[PDB]
């Protein structure tokens, strides 16, 4: 089998319109296993307005669950209530292409290119 | 209480690279 | 500050490919759409590739041990609002991003050599009832058309084209096939006694003009030269314009002469000036070319000064060492560019010839050991 890669949306968007890219996206990189709960439907019925940690967005429950602060090339990334790491915002040396594979229809798009990545290798540590 | 933290992994590993075959870009 | 949000499912269909600066700066090209593409022979066992028009990239996937999540800027349909406790080093949030995906893997793209696929392309030898032996194989299916080829062949369009004018691909009765050594050299030989007889511009030669020279005289039922074989030929042993072919024909010569020394002075030696005699003689009439004993480096050595002997790569010895000490035995003082095309192929750390050859041989320019 074969198939073009489609670039156009991408070309198009980026025509038009921090690390961020123009087209809103970013990587970020953690040396660790991000701990979220199993059951977002049921802790999102017990979140209350004082924590915030549960949200509705086109159909889908979202949980926030940590703060990303950005000084520089420094960068520091709050998890939960109670940890805090300490990374970095690194230039990519080989630059990612981020692309959808459409099973249905075998045919692949370009959605961005990642330059930049906001990664943390070092362990968590206290809120303060 | 919700729970949500970073299980800190000591190091870093890369596995070795793979053959790539065309069920393996569409799962 | 910035907002980390997490949907409870991640799409798998959200990978990372490596892009090289090459394959950037063809993906970053507003000019032309659908310029890379997937390639593979086959869904659940082939390796896929990455082709552009002219070039092949390997790709390979690379687990690792750390969570990577893609995440994009979204707008929140109701504010985001929680109760802010003690945290330092803290901005006013003024973004929300939310991790759509989760990847464990990359995948790496490598630049590799395009090559065909000739799994079910019989060899032709100039037979007559060639389709009748092959139409009585085990394997029923046959590749119809180049095109169909090139289709499930893991390289490029134009590497592809490339390869198969190299290797004398061509096709008889339907079928692709690639030419014999035997038959493309006489189809070659054929060719250029034709063109000769016809006094067609060698600078200048199409398919229709040269295969009617050729099949001119000689009944359809026992012309094996068709339109096709002697585009395959030309698409050898000569160069057309992006129109028309012009012969190579130091490229000609040099086949000639490497068939001269197989022929004449294998296992045994002879004096240079008889060589030429030869080889000379083994070209049709009339036929232009000057040749020389340089045309054949890699191909021979020279026992004497005023003598030549054919030798095979294939024969020598795969230890650097071993490989000059019997070179050098063979002939006490060599010529710096008769030696190297002999050893070029154990370079593989890679390093200035000269100096590849420095390590085993010194200069006195001749070469010793």
């Amino acid at each position: 089998p074969s198939v073009d890669i489609d670039a156009s949306q991408w070309q198009k968007l980026t025509q038009s319109r921090t690390v961020i890219t123009p087209l809103g996206m970013m990587m970020l990189e953690i040396q660790g296993e991000l701990e979220l709960p199993k059951d977002f439907a049921s802790l999102a019925r017990r979140d209350s307005p004082n924590e915030g940690r549960f949200s509705e967005q086109d159909g889908e429950t979202l949980i926030r669950f940590g703060s990303l602060q950005i000084d520089g090339e420094r960068a520091t990334l709050f998890v939960g209530k109670k940890q805090r790491l300490l990374g970095k915002v690194t230039k990519l040396d080989v630059p990612m292409g981020i692309m959808h594979f459409n099973s249905k229809d075998n045919k692949v798009e370009l959605v961005d290119v990642m330059k930049y990545k906001v990664i943390f290798k070092d362990r968590p540590l206290p809120i303060m | 209480t919700v729970k949500i933290w970073v299980k800190y992994n000591e190091g870093f590993s890369n596995a070795v690279r793979k053959n790539v075959t065309w069920n393996n870009l569409w799962e | 500050s910035i907002n980390l949000h997490s949907a409870p499912e991640y799409d798998p269909s959200y990978k990372l490919i490596q892009l090289t600066p090459e394959l950037l700066d063809i993906i970053q090209d507003p000019v032309q759409n659908h310029q890379l593409r997937f390639k593979s022979l086959d869904k659940d066992k082939s390796e896929v590739v990455l082709c552009s028009h002219d070039k092949t990239w390997v790709l390979k996937q690379r687990k690792h041990s750390n969570t990577v999540l893609l995440m994009r800027e979204f707008v929140p349909e109701q504010p985001i609002t929680f109760d802010e406790t003690l945290l330092f080093g803290l901005s006013k949030p003024y973004m929300d991003v939310v991790g759509f995906a989760k990847t464990e893997s990359e995948f790496e793209t490598r630049e590799t050599h395009g090559e065909l696929n000739l799994n079910s392309v019989p060899i032709y030898n100039g037979e007559l009832d060639f389709s009748d032996k092959i139409m009585k194989r085990s394997s029923t299916k046959v590749i119809g058309t180049l095109e169909e080829l090139l289709e499930n062949s893991p390289c490029s369009a134009l590497e592809g084209i490339s390869k198969w004018h190299k290797i004398g691909g061509s096709v008889k009765d339907g079928v692709l096939c690639i030419l014999s050594q035997d038959f493309l050299f006489k189809a070659l030989h054929v060719l250029l006694m034709s063109a000769m007889a016809e006094s067609l511009d060698l600078q200048h030669l199409n398919v229709e003009d040269t295969h009617h020279a050729v099949g001119k005289d000689i009944e359809d039922e026992f012309n094996p030269y068709t339109r096709e074989i002697i585009e395959t030929v030309l698409n050898k042993f000569a160069v057309q314009e992006q129109n028309t072919w012009r012969l190579r024909i130091p490229f000609i010569a040099q086949w000639y002469g490497i068939q001269a020394l197989r022929k004449y002075v294998s296992g045994i030696s002879m004096p240079i000036d008889e060589f030429l005699i030869k080889w000379k003689s083994l070209f049709p009439p009339f036929f232009p070319c000057d040749i020389d004993i340089d045309m054949l480096r890699g191909y021979h050595f020279k026992p004497t000064d005023k003598t030549v002997q054919y030798i095979a790569k294939s024969t020598l010895p795969m230890d650097p060492k071993e490989r000059f000490k019997v070179l050098f035995r063979l002939q006490s003082q060599w010529d710096l560019e008769d030696i190297k095309p002999l050893i070029e192929e154990l370079n593989s750390r890679g390093m200035k010839i000269d100096s590849f050859i420095m390590k085993y041989a010194r200069r006195k320019t001749v070469v010793t050991s």
